[PDB]
DNA sequence: TGGTCGGCGCCCGAACAGGGACTG
DNA sequence: CAGTCCCTGTTCGGGCGCCG
């Protein structure tokens, strides 16, 4: 039935009324249903009627569930919400299979009409007020309001999850040793006791929720191994993401891709290397999720690529901490990357996917680093311990890369994995003069309300060259400059600059950006066998500076 | 039941904190819950629900090979928060004669806070939300009754009955300056380690027989120089290794208005090769022990300004290379240092730029009666993900992440 | 016909934010 | 001094996915 659980203090809004919106008309279909439900939720006690000295009222709906004859009503609390003061959520994130120990017992368990078995607040309850229609559209429609926590209110959650810890507060608290994987209301009961003694406390623990108004319906994972579990399959040593269907069709509207990328972002935890770019940036261009948008190549492979490994089957372990955790990670290239985390070769517990491209001017020591912490982030989450490394990146390109940046960049144990595509720096920068080098003098600008703008360099041997720039900027000169400084030069050169902006984006030897000029550059910088790279203050007067300036002021 | 919990409010307009609670590892929060658990069975704090919007992140961090942890909240965004009850209200007298101080002992002992039951209209502020592993159960909250560590007015209110705790031994030795921030006391003398010491250790036989318990530890930050900006000491000198020393003077010029440009300036006029040697004249030889004066001359234009809040910024150079940019100001540089890895085991970026961090702070707070607002070098990402790790400051100073090129860390190198 | 809520993830767009460089 | 651009980041909201 409905539980003594104490209820919970909810306010409104400072100076805030009510919500006072009408019932707009709902199915033949619906109605039936509602007037089915609340005649049985009311005679529970679960909702009293009201007359006219209820000023407040909102709109309700109705639902079907996956292969279940029945209903979830729903209020449409969208208003209410609004006026409605706001709670601090208390569901942190979500549980992982993979983060899941190996027990010599399983349960699992769902309370059944969880929310409206809570009570909602005595004063609060006067908003939750609702219309229920008529359907000859005749008799004026009957008003009841919430006892208990209702379906779509913006704080029945964060309560009903902080109800629900409290009821089982004294159950755990005399039974320490089985672990109770809850969410929301659905109950994970793991034990390392024999089907005999498990099998009871289970029942201890389920009458202990009846008593505290908690029905556990049989609807029971019981010898069920495989479980349900938080959209899972859990078997006595491995689980797997329930059957994960992708949609098959021809043209392609935008929330259609939208639908794809999220799934295949789902698939993308056990089925190892699913790559989205191609198909995420396929949804740039901002519009309508009823448009049809062209499918490209890039795109169309990468669907074609993942929809196949869809089609093996393939599932992942639980955890073990008296095992190492470890994690190694590969490049699939284009800025994109997969990993997975396991203890034992060959038996991973978690796969999965790094596509962000942090940066517009950044390399994949860069992207790897990047990776490295969202895979601690993440495992930490889920194991509340950080994994060692196997890292396609040499044991030096690394003591190199950090000991020569410019930031404290730091990574965790780590080995190497001799598995290419490996990853190291695509070419170095001399930070000693090259001699014997011809050394230019490099710079340009354009003009603020005008088109162009220009760029050029002067050798120390003699040498001038000069380049009439078109929608050009203060930075797309100094660099779109450096870029001649080295086709127009051999294996050795030494360019310098009283600019900043091209200092630094080559200071990272960065081998990605976004800007194809830069790539030009880099695409060069790998070529040469030597290059070195100064700075001199700007408009300060100095050797082989100002001719350059001239050259270009103009 | 005469009590006296001081009535306390946020600034006008202000709501309280809703920082989201970070991931924690298995030993923390094995820790940061047995802890809390005790917490409550003593009143200190209590469990609350979703009905408080309030929340501030919270974790803890053993120390000092006490091999006990100890717990601790990142009040930042309360005190920002929580009003100038702290500022306008009841500041500190800055002790400046601690800079002084031969030898300052230090000793956490905010520990007393918890027997000073807090305006409860206020404790739905001190809000934090415990979480749990793969996320097995949702959020455990809790609320502060006493005094939070860690917190503006949780020493301001307590320093009151604090000073007056103070007057047998902070009357029969003057000598000495004690000062108390956040949670940790400073007693700056001049004696040697072998009495300073076993002194430090009477100050406690009267505090512990008074309330209070607390479990190299001295400091001497004056007792140190910053390190000037240093110029290179060549016999031949390059066209780049002029160039530079050029570049570097230019910029090293808005800390000393007076610096010679012309002489160093002239040395070159037309495009020449980097690598080829040209030496100097007698002027722009003497610009080099000139401009190397202005380099022993401490800086003008240096004005603490309690008005505004100590900025900093720092360098990444090489093993254990950091350097010291506390300003409150552009180029009014109050004073620069630096902080090489010790001869120990070697650690690792993040490690140490922590205790750089944290060092440099731990003057920040001697030298001015307060804390930075650290301009950092490294990544969000990355600092975030293990700068918890490595700290044992019961304190948090206020940050920010900046990438930017060096050349500009020469002038430090 | 359609329509609710909270948690987390991914990606995208927009609105910020701070430097550096120039113009008035 | 300003008022500006360039540029680089951030933050935030939105949509879809998964769970209840
Ligand atoms: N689509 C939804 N909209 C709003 N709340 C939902 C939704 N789905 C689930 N919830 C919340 C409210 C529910 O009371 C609670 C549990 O739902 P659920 O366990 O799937 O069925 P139920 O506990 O309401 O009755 P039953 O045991 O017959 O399935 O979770
Ligand atoms: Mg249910
Ligand atoms: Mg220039």
């Amino acid at each position: 039935p409905i539980s003594p659980i104490e209820t919970v203090p909810v306010k409104l809004k400072p100076g805030m009324d009510g919500p006072k919106v009408k019932q707009w008309p709902l199915t033949e279909e619906k109605i039936k249903a509602l007037v089915e439900i609340c005649t049985e939720m009311e005679k529970e006690g679960k909702i009293s009627k009201i007359g006219p000295e209820n000023p407040y009222n909102t709109p309700v709906f109705a639902i079907k569930r996956k292969d279940s004859t029945k209903w979830r009503k729903l209020v449409d609390f969208r208003e209410l919400n609004k006026r409605t003061q706001d709670f601090w959520e208390v569901q942190l994130g979500i549980p992982h299979p993979a983060g899941l120990k190996k027990k010599k017992s399983v349960t699992v368990l769902d309370v059944g009409d969880a929310y409206f078995s809570v009570p909602l607040d005595e004063d609060f309850r006067k908003y939750t007020a609702f219309t229920i229609p008529s359907i000859n559209n005749e008799t004026p429609g009957i008003r009841y309001q919430y006892n208990v926590l209702p379906q779509g209110w913006k704080g029945s959650p964060a309560i009903f999850q902080s109800s629900m810890t409290k009821i089982l507060e004294p159950f755990k608290k005399q039974n320490p040793d089985i672990v109770i994987y809850q969410y929301m209301d659905d109950l994970y009961v793991g034990s390392d006791l024999e089907i005999g003694q498990h099998r009871t406390k289970i029942e201890e623990l389920r009458q202990h929720l009846l008593r505290w108004g908690l029905t556990t319906p049989d609807k029971k994972h019981q010898k069920e191994p495989p479980f349900l579990w938080m959209g899972y399959e859990l078997h006595p040593d491995k689980w797997t993401v329930q059957p994960i269907v992708l949609p098959e069709k021809d043209s392609w509207t935008v929330n259609d891709i939208c639908k794809l990328v999220g799934k295949l972002n789902w698939a993308s935890q056990i089925y190892p290397g699913i790559k989205v770019r191609q198909l995420s940036k396929l949804l740039r261009g901002t519009k309508a999720l009823t448009e049809v948008i062209p499918l490209t190549e890039e795109a169309e492979l990468e669907l074609a690529e993942n929809r196949e490994i869809l089609k093996e089957p393939v599932h992942g372990v639980y955890y073990d901490p008296s095992k190492d955790l470890i994690a190694e990670i590969q490049k699939q290239g284009q800025g994109q990357w997969t990993y997975q985390i396991y203890q034992e070769p060959f038996k991973n517990l978690k796969t999965g996917k790094y596509a962000r491209m942090r940066g517009a001017h950044t390399n994949d020591v860069k992207q790897l680093t990047e990776a490295v912490q969202k895979i601690t982030t993440e495992s930490i989450v889920i194991w509340g311990k950080t994994p060692k490394f196997k890292l396609p990146i040499q044991k030096e390109t690394w003591e190199t890369w950090w000991t020569e940046y410019w930031q404290a960049t730091w990574i965790p144990e780590w080995e190497f994995v001799n598995t290419p595509p490996l990853v190291k720096l695509w070419y170095q920068l001399e930070k000693e003069p090259i001699v014997g080098a011809e050394t230019f003098y490099v710079d340009g600008a354009a003009n603020r309300e005008t088109k162009l703008g220009k760029a050029g360099y002067v050798t120390n041997k003699g040498r001038q060259k000069v380049v009439p720039l078109t929608n050009t900027t203060n930075q797309k000169t100094e660099l779109q400059a450096i870029y001649l400084a080295l086709q127009d030069s051999g294996l050795e050169v030494n360019i310098v600059t009283d600019s900043q902006y091209a200092l630094g984006i080559i200071q990272a030897q960065p081998d990605k950006s976004e800007s194809e000029l830069v790539n030009q550059i880099i695409e060069q910088l790998i070529k040469k066998e030597k290059v070195y790279l100064a700075w001199v203050p700007a408009h300060k007067g100095i050797g082989g500076n100002e001719q350059v300036d001239k050259l270009v002021s103009a | 039941s005469p009590i006296e919990t001081v009535p306390v409010k946020l600034k006008p307009g202000m709501d309280g904190p809703k920082v989201k609670q970070w991931p924690l590892t298995e030993e923390k929060i094995k820790a940061l819950v047995e802890i809390c658990t005790e917490m409550e069975k003593e009143g200190k704090i209590s469990k609350i629900g979703p009905e408080n919007p309030y929340n501030t992140p919270v974790f803890a961090i053993k120390k000092k090979d006490s091999t006990k942890w100890r717990k601790l909240v990142d009040f930042r965004e309360l005190n920002k928060r929580t009003q100038d009850f702290w500022e306008v209200q009841l500041g500190i007298p800055h002790p400046a004669g601690l800079k002084k101080k031969k030898s300052v002992t230090v000793l956490d002992v905010g520990d007393a806070y918890f027997s000073v039951p807090l305006d409860e209209d206020f404790r739905k502020y001190t809000a934090f939300t415990i979480p749990s592993i793969n996320n097995e159960t949702p959020g455990i909250r809790y609320q502060y009754n006493v005094l939070p560590q860690g917190w503006k007015g949780s020493p301001a209110i307590f320093q009151s009955s604090m000073t007056k705790i103070l007057e047998p031994f902070k009357k029969q030795n003057p000598d000495i300056v004690i000062y108390q921030y956040m949670d940790d006391l400073y007693v700056g003398s001049d004696l040697e380690i072998g009495q300073h010491r076993t002194k430090i250790e009477e100050l406690r036989q009267h505090l512990l027989r008074w309330g209070l318990t607390t479990p190299g530890y001295e400091l001497h930050p004056d007792k140190w120089t910053v390190q000037p900006i240093v110029l290179p000491e060549k016999d031949s000198w390059t066209v780049n290794d002029i160039q530079k020393l050029v570049g570097k003077l230019n910029w090293a010029s808005q800390i000393y208005p007076g610096i010679k440009v012309r002489q160093l300036s002239k040395l070159l006029r037309g495009t020449k090769a980097l690598t080829e040697v040209i030496p100097l004249t007698e002027e722009a030889e003497l610009e080099l022990a000139e401009n190397r004066e202005i380099l022993k001359e401490p800086v003008h234009g240096v004005y603490y300004d309690p008005s505004k809040d100590l900025i900093a910024e720092i360098q990444k150079q090489g093993q254990g290379q950091w350097t010291y940019q506390i300003y409150q100001e552009p180029f009014k540089n109050l004073k620069t240092g630096k902080y090489a890895r010790m001869r120990g085991a070697h650690t690792n970026d993040v490690k140490q730029l922590t205790e750089a961090v944290q060092k440099i702070t731990t003057e920040s707070i001697v030298i001015w009666g307060k804390t930075p607002k650290f301009k950092l070098p490294i990544q969000k990402e990355t600092w975030e993900t293990w700068w918890t790790e490595y700290w044992q400051a019961t304190w948090i100073p206020e940050w920010e992440f900046v990438n930017t090129p060096p050349l500009v860390k020469l002038w430090y190198q």
